[PDB]
């Protein structure tokens, strides 16, 4: 509904429509893949 | 001489599942075919426009002559081909 | 027939013993006809007792639309809708036409499969005896052993 | 190349194909050795009366079990749709 | 022919054809804010809509490109001149959902918020009847 | 924000849940507004609450 | 070759790979035809793919379905857990 | 071979967010069904100022 | 060489797999936004400098 | 101007290895006895 | 009465019985501008045949409002009253086939 | 390219011009000229216009004449 | 003398591309069942009926379309004040006599 | 890849071969001034670009991307109801454009749209079937999928029959709850 202080709200917050829920879950679905892509690559940044 | 032509079952797309007919507010089951009529009419829109055009052309004629059976039989054959592909899935 | 005609505006209800195979389309023609009643096309006007049907030759049939939802109650509980009754009476009339349909198809299955094995035996035989002929070498000024 | 003309000739790949005569190779001999260990020739085929008895007795037993197999095949494909598979409930 | 202009039978028999009502929604100024109002998001006329109903929003822009954004409803449609974009929505819970214009539209791009309040269908009908 | 309040309760029940909004100020003017008040709003808010109580009793009927 | 290490293509199919320039052209053409076919044979075909009574049910679907069917979990899972909005206040 | 350690470390850290997402969906399904935070016949129109 | 070639293949096709894993989700969510729904009410929204005009059907 | 060709319905018995669905045939007898029989006859169909 | 009666007769009927739903001819696109212009042209042609007072033409205007924003309609309705609306020029005074 | 021979098989020289005596017929000369300068340019140059003209003029029968007897709902006269 | 492109590249890719475009379009029409018969006229049925009446002599020749509608805009009211179809027909008749 | 100029390079026949590439590689080259040097530079380029295994991966990607691109362009022109190249319909008012309206419904129902819409229940927790029913008939009635979308949807169970709350979150149970309160029709 309205922004609240010091909230991460990663991927969205307070959906009030089925489409709004879809948007939040699409981001949540891809987020672990993004973490994998980052962690897997960064771990090899070294001599 | 015989009712049907035989085919491989892979060529005969028999319904793999059964969806029961919807029930009306009264509680009487609604005919699956009647529910499928609007959807199949949309799939045959091109022929329906031809038929609707004929109706308006015969409406203008000031004599009493004019029919649109020819175009209705093409629309009906189309709507029915659509029904055949999905009707037995709602029938036991 | 006269009595039947006099009860159906002169039209004769045909015997349904072989009707499942007496029309082009076969069983499909029964299913289509019973579910093929429609409002008359524009410009077509039908007298009392004449109804429009897309699959009857001509479009106008003296048969009142026979299937109405809830007309009967199936003993097994199947929902009684016009399209179900059509699918079921078409099935029954197809059976009535040729009650030996299942025996014909079970014995046909055993014959067709056996015939395939038979084809393979006569083929190996044909290939064998004709090898004698198709690999011979006739020489005139040459000799190779 | 030259397909469809008076200059038509076998392509190189058809000619390479015919250059592989497989002389001396026998990759299916294992099957014949194994079949010969059944001693069908020494026991049945060699003698004409016994060859006749193999065709008769083997056709009696083969016909029966072939029928048996395809009867079971049919009983399975049409499960639930056969008269024997659906006992009738008399109306009350 | 009259039948080339399809109309429901009820209206042909004298039923009143519906009218439409338009209202303007403006930001509440800093000096006009009340003790509890949210700064930069409050408006003087909110848009009331019924919940648990399929609503079609047709969005366009008269002069420049604005953008109608309601984050809680998952809507962000550009109000472009010449395009009447259709957006379908189905609100599931009551509340007040605040949004802001999402396309730089001039000096006061930051001062045209979007406030939508979703109420029960019975409440919406009473509101619409009175306002 | 009813779904933020529900999800906070669910998370807190399961495990350790920490919100910055709970511990820290949300505005930077907090250093100067220790004793600041709007007395005009206080009187208006109290009056509206009193009227609301009367309306509630009437609604109860 | 699709999803194929071309080192393998070079080793196992030496004669097909002899002309590497021609091999590259086929790589482009094959994947061009695949992309073109996807649009006009998987996406475009009109009034198709709406047979929801024919949802594929894989061997794993049935393994897990029968397991739950054997126990009461399938019945319990399908049961509607709540069909009222408000609880009754004592 | 070491790069595999990174794959496994990135698969563990990713799975943590999968579990959070999994629990999130369970919670969402219970909001409109059981959560007292969900209120109906509650919000009343404010009206024009 | 053999090991290096396999790594280079993975450097290219592991991302390709991930993209393919997103492709199906992307199609579905796009189809969902553009779904013909049986809407029963229309609200017209016009954006002007600097305010939002709303046109709504009035109850009869 | 031949009569519209009937559509190709997917009856069970149309496949090579398929039978007549007895449950449907039984219901079909009921439909024939209670609807079609009023006007039509099946002279060559016997109860046996 | 027939289930497919809406599609029969015209494609126009579909939105006439369901005013707030997608028109079959424009449902593929989110932009509904062309939909508004067709609906206005249909209101213009109704009045020419039936007059402004006819309930049919009044409803054809309600249908036009369902898809056309008011600021566009007011402008286009003034052009129509003057006699400069290009969607209402009588066909024998059109110039579309002239000089090309 | 692929090296090929000169395809001109006509007369390489008519002789010295002597008041236009002992020279081929005009049409023969035109044909020899195009043979000498190449028919590929003729076909290439005229191809575009031939195509456009054939398509436009073909409408005289395909779009106009045929159409007059194409509309199946026109042959029927009203009050007949 | 070494060649980079097809020996007949310009004609090949020009006419060739046109051919592929035309053939692909026919295939697309068949798959969607689009009517392929060209109509050069407007489809306003009431208007086409008025035009037949003019061709049949029921409506006098050169009668404007705004002289036949049931609603007139302001500019067409201006024109109706100076419209004299009878005089126009007589003038055309005089021209024919002079020409012959 | 041979290292001696005496050993010839195999070439197929056609428009993209080793011989075809040799003819055109040095057309604009100032460095291929004699046969020996020209062949050395030609084989150097061929060795570097065509005998490089990873280079073939990019060839696949360009083909796939370009094929999709050409087809999406063609599809718009050939089928999209809103793209006009012919003018017959553009010389008529909107109500009279029947030939163009014929593209509308077929274009509104592509195969992939019918195949993938049932899988919305992998993205929506509450009432994923809120928009399934539509009485008009422009599109097919939608039935929710029986399985999760393959890939990265580990947060939901592989099959929805496994989920305990799935049935209670359906638009049908929600409609039952709200209809029992008289709250709303849907
Ligand atoms: C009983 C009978 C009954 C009836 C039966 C009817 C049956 C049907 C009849 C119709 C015929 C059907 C035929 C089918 C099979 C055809 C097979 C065939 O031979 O085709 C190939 C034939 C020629 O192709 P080709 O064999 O490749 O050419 C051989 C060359 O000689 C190869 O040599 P080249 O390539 O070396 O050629 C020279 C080339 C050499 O060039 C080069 O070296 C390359 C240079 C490239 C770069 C150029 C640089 C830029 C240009 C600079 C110069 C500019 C100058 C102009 C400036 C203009 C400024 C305004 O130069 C050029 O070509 C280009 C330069 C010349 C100037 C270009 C001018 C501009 C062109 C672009 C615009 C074109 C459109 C103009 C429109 C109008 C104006 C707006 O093409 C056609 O015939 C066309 C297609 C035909 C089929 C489709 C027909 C459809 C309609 C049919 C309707 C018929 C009537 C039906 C009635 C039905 C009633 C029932
Ligand atoms: C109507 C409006 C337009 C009017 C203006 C038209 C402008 C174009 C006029 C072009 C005229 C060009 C004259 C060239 C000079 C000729 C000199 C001469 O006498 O030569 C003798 C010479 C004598 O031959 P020779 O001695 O040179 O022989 C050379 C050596 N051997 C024998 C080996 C070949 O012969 C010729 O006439 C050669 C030239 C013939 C050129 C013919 C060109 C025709 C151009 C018109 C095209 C019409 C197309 C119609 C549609 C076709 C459809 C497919
Ligand atoms: C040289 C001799 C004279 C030639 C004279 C030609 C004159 C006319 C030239 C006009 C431009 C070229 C196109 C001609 C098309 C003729 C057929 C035609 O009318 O096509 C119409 C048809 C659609 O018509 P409508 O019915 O109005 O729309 C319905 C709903 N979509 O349009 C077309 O097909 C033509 C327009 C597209 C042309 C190009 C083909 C489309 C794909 C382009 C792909 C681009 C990317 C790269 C491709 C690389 C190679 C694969
Ligand atoms: C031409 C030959 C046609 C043969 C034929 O009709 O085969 C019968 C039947 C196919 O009927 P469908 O209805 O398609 O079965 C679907 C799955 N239940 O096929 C078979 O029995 C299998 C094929 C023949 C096997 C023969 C084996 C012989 C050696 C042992
Ligand atoms: C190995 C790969 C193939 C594995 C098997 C795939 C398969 O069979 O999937 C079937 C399955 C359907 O099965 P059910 O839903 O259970 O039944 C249908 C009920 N109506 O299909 C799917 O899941 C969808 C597959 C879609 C593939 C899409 C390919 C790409 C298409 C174009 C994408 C967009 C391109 C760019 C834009 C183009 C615009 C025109
Ligand atoms: C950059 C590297 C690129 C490498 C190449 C990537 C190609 C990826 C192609 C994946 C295609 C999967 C979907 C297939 C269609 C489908 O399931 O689609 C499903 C639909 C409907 O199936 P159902 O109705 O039976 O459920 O299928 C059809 O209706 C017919 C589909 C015909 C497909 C022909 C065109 C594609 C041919 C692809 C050949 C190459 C495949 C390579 C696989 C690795
Ligand atoms: C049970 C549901 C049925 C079935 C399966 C059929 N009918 Fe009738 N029918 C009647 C009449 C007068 C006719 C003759 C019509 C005419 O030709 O004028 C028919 C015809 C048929 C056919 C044959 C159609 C044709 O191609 O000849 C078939 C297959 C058929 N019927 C099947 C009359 C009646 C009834 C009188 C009220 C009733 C009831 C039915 N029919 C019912 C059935
Ligand atoms: Cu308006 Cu920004
Ligand atoms: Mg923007």
């Amino acid at each position: 509904d309205i922004p609240w202080p010091a909230r991460t709200d990663w991927g969205g917050h307070d959906p009030a429509t089925p489409f709004a829920e879809l948007m939040i879950n699409t981001h949540s679905m891809f987020w672990p893949v993004a973490i994998f892509i980052y962690v897997s690559a960064i771990y090899m940044v070294k001599k | 001489a015989r009712a049907y032509c035989g085919r491989f079952a892979f060529m005969l797309d028999y319904p793999k599942s059964y969806h029961p007919p919807r029930k009306n507010e009264d509680g009487d089951y609604v005919d699956p075919r009647t529910d499928m009529l609007p959807k199949c009419a949309a799939e045959c829109s091109e022929w329906l426009t031809e038929y609707n055009a004929c109706v308006q052309r015969i409406k203008m004629r000031t004599d009493g002559r004019g029919n649109c059976q020819g175009q209705y039989e093409e629309f009906a054959m189309c709507q029915d081909h659509c029904i055949a592909h999905e009707l037995f899935h709602y029938l036991k | 027939e006269e009595a039947a005609r006099f009860a159906n505006q002169g039209a004769s209800p045909p015997d349904l013993s072989q009707q499942a195979a007496a029309h082009h389309g076969g069983c499909d023609y029964i299913m289509s006809l019973l579910t093929g009643y429609r409002d008359p096309p524009a410009g077509v006007s039908l007298r009392s007792g004449l109804y429009y049907n897309t699959y009857f030759p001509g479009g106008a049939i003296s048969m009142p639309p026979p299937l109405n939802d809830g007309a009967i109650e199936y003993e097994d509980g199947t929902p009684a809708v016009a399209s179900q009754m059509a699918k079921d009476v078409s099935q029954f009339l197809t059976w009535a036409q040729d009650p030996q349909h299942d025996e014909r198809k079970l014995i046909g299955l055993k014959m067709s499969t056996a015939a395939l094995v038979w084809l393979f035996s006569i083929s190996v035989w044909n290939r064998h005896v004709w090898t004698m002929i198709k690999t011979r070498r006739i020489d005139f000024t040459k000799t190779v052993y | 190349s030259g397909f469809g003309t008076s200059y038509a000739h076998d392509p190189k790949w058809i000619e390479d194909w015919m250059a592989r005569k497989r002389v001396g190779v026998d990759r299916m001999d294992w099957f014949f050795r194994a079949f010969n260990r059944l001693r069908l020739y020494e026991l049945f085929f060699k003698s004409t009366p016994r060859f006749y008895a193999f065709m008769v007795i083997g056709g009696l037993l083969g016909s029966y079990y072939w029928s048996r197999f395809w009867e079971q095949y049919w009983i399975r494909v049409n499960k639930g749709r056969l008269y024997k598979d659906v006992p009738y409930v008399y109306p009350p | 022919s009259p039948e080339d202009y399809p109309t429901p039978q009820k209206y042909l028999e004298g039923a009143p054809i519906p009218s439409w009502y338009s209202f303007q929604s403006n930001l509440v100024g800093d000096m006009d804010l009340k003790p509890g109002m949210a700064r930069m998001l409050e408006v003087d006329k909110r848009l009331t809509v019924p919940t648990r109903t399929h609503i079609r929003f047709l969005i366009t822009g008269a002069d420049v490109i604005h953008s109608w954004s309601v984050p809680s409803l998952g809507i962000k449609c550009d109000a472009t001149p010449g395009r009447l974009v259709k957006i379908n929505t189905f609100i599931q819970r009551e509340g007040v959902f605040y949004g802001q214009c999402s396309e730089l539209c001039g000096t006061l791009h930051a001062f045209m918020p979007i406030v939508v309040e979703a109420v029960s269908p019975e409440a919406f009908a009473a509101h619409a009847k009175k306002w | 924000n009813p779904i933020t309040r529900y999800l906070d309760r669910r998370r807190a029940e399961r495990g350790p849940y920490y919100l910055m909004s709970n511990v820290l100020p949300y505005h930077p003017h907090f250093l100067w507004m220790r004793n600041s008040h709007d007395y005009e709003a206080a009187e208006a808010l109290a009056a509206r609450r009193e009227k609301d109580r009367e309306l509630a009793a009437k609604l109860e009927a | 070759s699709i999803f194929t290490p071309m080192d393998w293509m070079f080793y196992y199919f030496p004669n097909y790979s002899r002309d590497k320039v021609a091999l590259m052209a086929r790589q482009i053409k094959i994947h061009f035809a695949i992309g073109f076919a996807l649009v006009f044979l998987v996406y475009h075909p009109p009034y198709k793919g709406a047979d929801y009574g024919n949802f594929h049910k894989s061997p794993l679907y049935w393994y897990k379905y029968n397991q739950l069917e054997r126990s009461g979990q399938l019945q319990e899972n399908l049961r509607i857990k709540r069909d009222w909005f408000y609880d009754e206040d004592p | 071979r070491d790069w595999l350690i990174g794959v496994m470390l990135g698969m563990y850290l990713g799975n943590l967010c999968v579990q959070q997402h999994r629990q999130y969906r369970v919670d969402m399904k219970l909001f409109y069904l059981e959560a007292p935070e969900h209120k109906i016949n509650w919000v009343k129109p404010r009206g024009d100022l | 060489y053999n090991l290096v070639m396999k790594v280079e293949f993975l450097f290219f096709y592991l991302p390709t797999i991930i993209v393919f894993g997103i492709c199906i989700p992307v199609y579905t969510i796009n189809f969902a936004q553009e779904e013909v729904i049986y809407t029963t009410m229309t609200v017209k929204v016009t954006g002007r400098q600097w305010y939002w005009v709303y046109e709504v059907e009035s109850p009869t | 101007k031949d009569p519209p060709s009937p559509p190709d319905w997917p009856f069970w018995f149309k496949a090579f290895s398929h039978c007549h669905d007895i449950p449907s045939c039984r219901r079909g007898y009921e439909v024939y006895r209670q609807v079609c029989a009023t006007c039509h006859a099946a002279r060559f169909v016997c109860f046996r | 009465e027939s289930a497919d009666a809406l599609f029969v007769g015209t494609l126009d009927r579909l939105t006439a019985e369901h005013p707030h739903t997608d028109d079959p001819r424009f449902a593929f696109q989110s932009n509904q501008w062309n939909n508004c212009e067709l609906r206005f042209t249909q209101f213009c042609r109704c009045t020419r045949e039936l007059g402004e007072d006819d309930p049919r033409c009044k409803y054809q205007y309600y249908r036009a409002q369902t898809v056309c924003h008011e600021f566009l309609l007011e402008d286009w309705m003034e052009h129509r009253h003057r006699g400069t609306c290009d969607l209402d020029i009588m066909p024998d005074r059109q110039v579309i086939h002239m000089r090309g | 390219h692929i090296p090929h021979p000169v395809k001109y098989v006509g007369p390489r020289r008519y002789g010295r011009y002597v008041y236009g005596m002992n020279r081929p017929p005009v049409l023969r000369q035109v044909k020899d000229w195009i043979d000498w300068t190449g028919w590929n340019s003729v076909f290439g140059g005229f191809s575009f216009q031939v195509a456009f003209g054939l398509m436009i003029v073909s409408g005289v029968y395909l779009n106009n004449y045929r159409a007059t007897h194409t509309l199946y709902y026109t042959n029927k006269p009203d009050n007949q | 003398g070494r060649r980079l492109l097809h020996g007949n590249y310009f004609t090949r890719y020009l006419f060739g591309s046109l051919a592929v475009i035309w053939i692909a379009e026919y295939a697309a029409a068949c798959q969607y069942g689009i009517p392929r018969h060209r109509n050069p006229n407007w489809m306003w049925s009431w208007w086409l009926e008025k035009q037949n009446q003019i061709k049949n002599g029921e409506i006098p020749a050169n009668t404007p379309g705004y002289a036949m509608v049931k609603w007139n805009n302001e500019a067409e009211q201006r024109w109706l004040k100076t419209l004299n179809v009878e005089a126009m027909n007589e003038e055309f008749a005089r021209r024919r006599e002079a020409y012959y | 890849p041979p290292t001696r100029l005496s050993t010839p390079l195999y070439s197929e026949g056609g428009a993209f071969t080793v011989n075809w590439w040799r003819n055109r590689y040095g057309l604009y080259s100032r460095r291929q001034t004699d046969p020996m040097l020209a062949e050395f530079l030609f084989r150097q380029q061929v060795k570097e670009w065509f005998y490089d295994v990873p280079s073939y991966n990019y060839a696949a990607l360009v083909g796939l991307a370009l094929g999709i691109l050409v087809a999406v362009i063609w599809r718009h022109f050939l089928f999209n109801p809103d793209v006009y190249v012919r003018r017959q319909e553009l010389r008529k008012m909107w109500p009279d454009r029947h030939r163009q309206f014929a593209y509308a419904v077929p274009y509104l129902n592509p195969q992939l749209k019918n195949l993938l819409l049932p899988y919305k229940n992998s993205f929506i927790d509450n009432e994923p079937d809120y928009a399934d029913y539509n009485p008009v008939g422009l599109r097919p009635q939608r039935v929710m999928a029986i399985r999760r979308i393959p890939g990265f949807f580990w947060a939901i169970p592989q099959y929805f029959f496994e989920d305990p709350l799935y049935t209670s979150c359906s638009t049908k149970n929600m409609q039952t709850i709200y209809k029992k309160l008289g709250y709303s029709e849907l």
